[PDB]
């Protein structure tokens, strides 16, 4: 059986889909990790916390060592109102004074 | 030391302004950051007594690293329902948006250091590309001494409809995304 | 910065070269004198009102906060005018070197 | 780490090592950073750029002692580190129109 490919063009499958670009959005997220907060819920012993802090620091140093810093032109995240509330609550939520 | 991205940038203010009819292609940013706590993202830290808890944290933390080394976003710290409701997109649109998303780390800082308690902060910059035209079924053209030349390089066939697509200035990700596509007879 | 050769190619008029950018401007190459564009000089254009020129719609940008830039201010120099060499371009059309 | 916990730890760490070696990357938990930094006398940024762009290779895995209770394995690893001479961070690409 002989067939003539019309018009001088042949075609093969291409599994990769195609996407047409539109407005490209970007957002910034600041993630804060505190060992004390997770320690309180776990009812965790003193020596076990001494182990947990070192376990966290090893991974944090490993992550921070293999990446260099860049500059996002958004601005300073300090002045954000939500960040202020979150930062006060992370550490100073449950402290009181009695006279 | 520290690199930089230079040039003034346009900003969308509130997040639901991405879908309009008066803005064109470009890089758009949000005015305010998103503050996230690891202890608030995990829904099962409690009800895990003894040593088990630390293991959980370790595992999850390890997973995060296995993400950030590959320039990919871990969505355990980003609720899908919130973004889906803000963008008002379809399920397939959400899938294609999340699949082809890349991340970047621009500062890791240690605030409180001690023999028992430690605290860390991580900055993450994302980039999401919303679609305008998605093509699933497509065929690639080969030409087989007369050699007639052609403008179209991809062809589409779906719903008994045939289209001819030409591509230019195209970047490659897990999928194929590109900006200049014009239908040519 | 340039000792660097030159080679050109002629094209069948007319041609419209419009390149959008990612900050709210446009690149226009004028092969004719139409709309509002000086002839025979490529340029970058930013519009004020939403118009439709050269078979492409235009949209105005939005106010952006000024920031310090690291732009590469480029030097300046001219080229050779005589048209006789350009006749060779009409002969073949393949980009052929003309010394500079 | 008493009881069964210990084996879990090993498993996790071992799994991590595999997730490294499949991607031709170096896991530095078995290579002290302070030793290499002191031997090379480089800066922190130089250390970061050196470690980021480092590749590894496995050239022999051997099983020496085999039994129903005790086992021992040996792994050979070949690394390649590229020290820098000139690093350029801010740069622009040229298009001709
Ligand atoms: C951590 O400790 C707290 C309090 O010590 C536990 O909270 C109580 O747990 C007991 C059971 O041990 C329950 O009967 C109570 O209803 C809980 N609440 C209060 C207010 O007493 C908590 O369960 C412990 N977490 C663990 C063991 O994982
Ligand atoms: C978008 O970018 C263009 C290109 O830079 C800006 O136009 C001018 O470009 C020259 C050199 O590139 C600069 O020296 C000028 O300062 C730029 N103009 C201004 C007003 O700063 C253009 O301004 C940018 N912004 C838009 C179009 O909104
Ligand atoms: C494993 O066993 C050894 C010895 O059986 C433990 O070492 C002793 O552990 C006890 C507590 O069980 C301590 O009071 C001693 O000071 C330890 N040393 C000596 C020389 O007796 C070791 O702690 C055990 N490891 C565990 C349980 O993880
Ligand atoms: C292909 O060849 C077979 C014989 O093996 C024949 O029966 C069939 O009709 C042919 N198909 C065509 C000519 O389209």
């Amino acid at each position: 059986n002989m067939t003539s490919i019309p018009q001088g063009v042949f075609y093969q499958p291409h599994p990769e889909p195609i996407i047409h670009t539109e407005r490209v959005l970007g957002l910034s997220q600041v993630l804060m990790i505190n060992s004390e907060n997770v320690a309180n819920s776990a009812n965790l012993s003193q020596e076990t916390k001494a182990l947990l802090t070192e376990m966290v620091n090893e991974e944090m140093q490993g992550l921070s060592d293999v990446m260099i810093d860049f500059e996002i032109p958004l601005g300073d995240p300090r002045d954000q109102e939500q960040y202020i509330h979150r930062k006060c609550y992370q550490e100073f939520a449950h402290c009181y004074l009695v006279k | 030391m520290g690199y930089a991205l230079t040039g003034a940038v346009q900003t969308l203010a509130q997040i639901s302004d991405i879908n309009d009819q008066n803005l064109q292609q470009g890089i758009y940013l949000l005015r305010d950051h998103i503050v996230t706590l690891m202890e608030a993202t995990l829904h099962d830290i409690s009800i895990m007594p003894g040593m088990f808890a630390v293991q959980h944290v370790h595992t999850h933390l390890n997973h995060l690293r296995t993400m950030l080394m590959e320039r990919r976003i871990d969505w355990t710290y980003m609720s899908s329902s919130w973004l889906q409701t803000q963008l008002q997109k379809s399920d397939d649109e959400m899938k294609v948006i999340k699949r082809t998303a890349r991340s970047l780390v621009y500062y890791v800082k240690q605030t409180y250091n001690s023999l028992t308690a430690t605290a860390w902060e991580i900055g993450l910059y994302y980039e999401l590309i919303i679609p305008r035209h998605i093509y699933l079924n497509n065929w690639q053209i080969v030409n087989i001494h007369v050699t007639l030349s052609h403008p179209y390089e991809i062809i589409n066939r779906e719903c008994s409809n045939t289209l001819y697509l030409h591509l230019e200035e195209c970047r490659r990700l897990d999928y194929v995304i590109c900006d200049v596509v014009k239908i040519v007879q | 910065p340039c000792d660097c050769p030159v080679w050109a190619e002629p094209v069948k008029e007319p041609h419209v070269q419009i390149s959008p950018l990612k900050n709210g401007s446009y690149l226009v190459l004028a092969s004719s004198t139409d709309c509002q564009i000086p002839p025979y000089v490529p340029s970058v254009v930013t519009v004020n009102e939403t118009t439709q020129c050269f078979g492409v719609t235009f949209k105005k940008p939005l106010v952006a906060e000024e920031k310090t830039s690291l732009e590469p201010q480029l030097p300046h120099l001219q080229l050779r005018l005589p048209h006789l060499v350009g006749i060779i371009a009409k002969i073949k059309g393949i980009k052929i070197e003309v010394t500079s």
